[PDB]
Parts: C-alpha cells; structure tokens; sequence
C-alpha cells in the first residue's frame, strides 16, 4: 500500500432511543451525552478540558 | 418470583405510548416585529417540513 | 395548532379528494363559495368605496 | 438595508446591516458619495446612528 | 453510543484529539444557545 493505513476505532455517534424531530429534547439529551463522552475521553487520555459544566 | 399479582395496579400497557406518526414536526416560526415595522422578515423557515 | 405527520397527510389528502370530487361534479359547495364571496359584503364594500371616492372628490 | 438598520427589536439584523455598510464604504471615498447621494439613506443614517450609540446600555 | 471500526492514515491518538476538539466546540455552542 502506497498510503499506510491503520485500524482506528472510530468515535461514538449520538443515538437516541426516540427521535422526536424537534430541538428541545434533542438538545437536552445531546448536552448530557456530550458531557458524558467528554468525561469518558478525558479519563482515557492524559489531558484536560476547559468549559466542562 | 418478584412478579406481582395480576390484580395490582397498574394494569394498562399503552398509557404513555407515542407513535412516531404524531411527533410534532418542525414548521414556520412567525416572528413579530413591533407594529409599524412592515419591511421586516416575518417568517423564519430554516429546518421546516412544509413551507 | 400542532402539526404532525398524520395531520399533514390528512390535510393534503383531503385537499386532493375535494378537488377531484369537484372535477366529477360530486359536490355542492354553494355555502362555502357564497360565504367567501359574500355578496352582501360585496355590496357593503362597493358602497364604502363609493363614499371614499366621493370624499376624495369633494375635498378639492 | 438602511431600513433594516432602522429596526430596534432585532440586534442581529442591525449588526448584519452595519457590517454590510462597513464593508461597503470601506474601500475609498466614491462609495461614500454614492451612499449619501440618496436622500432616504442619508436621513435614516442621520436619525439612526446616534441613537444606535446608546442602544440597550441603560 | 455506537462504535464503527474504520481505517484512516491517522492514528488513534490524533483521532481522539480531533474528537475532543469537535465535541468541545459543539458543547460550547449548545451552551451558548441557552
């Protein structure tokens, strides 16, 4: 292979049980998911984040 | 077992069930700019299903 | 006041069916067509137009 | 666009109009002349800009 | 959450860093919305 590739376990994609098509419930559950995933990844990596609330 | 007796409430299944066919799709917004502001954008239709 | 998929499809289908049933002349919509035209309202509006025109004519 | 400036209850629209006018009169002076050639634009700017200075600052 | 095995000229570390950046910006935007 002229371009060496790697096996990359990709990023977690947000998946809600009931998709309500409006932005209110979506934004609530999405903020929760974002904070949770940021915490998980900060635990995985040797780094820190700013603005996590 | 932990299964309760069939005579203990509640006893209904679809008490808080919502089918996607009623999920309140997005539509126009209908902004209101004062009273004498007629040269103003009245709608805001960005992610609407119908015009 | 709320719009769901069911409401939208029902509204569109109702409009289509009304139009087609009107094509075959299977519907009598005199009440709607005369509440929208409202010939009494037509006469009232015409007399109002005449009065406003006379007012503008006589101010000179 | 200057009429858009004349509104009051939409900060984002006012900022967009002001950014457009800034980018308009920015390169030189002939565009300033073309802008103030119109009497309506001149009057609206003259009546609006000082009041936009004291916009929502109590 | 869903994880999809993929392939790219990057490494796991750079991908995680890009994910951190994107998620941080998105959370900042969602917070600024309210």
């Amino acid at each position: 292979s002229s371009t060496p590739l790697n096996w990359v376990q990709g990023p977690a994609i947000f998946h809600m049980l009931t998709s309500p098509y409006t932005q209110d419930e979506i934004i609530n559950h999405e903020m929760n998911f974002l904070k949770g995933r940021l915490l998980e990844l900060q635990e995985i990596t040797g780094k820190k984040i700013t603005g996590v609330n | 077992s932990n299964i309760p007796d069939p005579t203990l409430p509640p006893t209904e299944m679809m008490t808080r069930f919502l089918h996607p066919n009623w999920y309140a799709l997005p539509t126009t917004v209908w902004l209101k700019y004062g009273n004498y502001n007629s040269w103003a954008p009245s709608f805001n239709e960005n992610g609407t299903v119908v015009d | 006041n709320n719009v769901t998929l069911k409401n939208l499809t029902a509204f569109q289908l109702l409009s289509q069916r009304e139009n087609i049933c009107e094509l075959l002349n299977l519907v009598e919509s005199t009440e709607r067509h005369n509440s929208i035209i409202n010939p009494e309202r037509q006469r009232m509006s015409l007399e109002e137009m005449k009065k406003m025109l006379d007012a503008l004519k006589n101010e000179r | 666009i200057v009429s858009f400036l004349l509104l009051e209850c939409d900060s984002e629209l006012i900022i967009a109009s002001l950014d457009f006018l800034y980018q308009y009169i920015l390169p030189g002076s002939q565009r300033i002349t073309e802008l103030f050639k119109s009497k309506e634009c001149s009057l609206i700017l003259e009546a609006t800009l000082p009041n936009l200075l004291s916009y929502n600052i109590a | 959450a869903v994880f999809d095995l993929m392939t790219s000229p990057f490494t796991q570390e750079e991908v995680l860093i890009k994910e951190i950046d994107f998620l941080k910006n998105k959370l900042l935007d969602l917070q600024s919305l309210q």
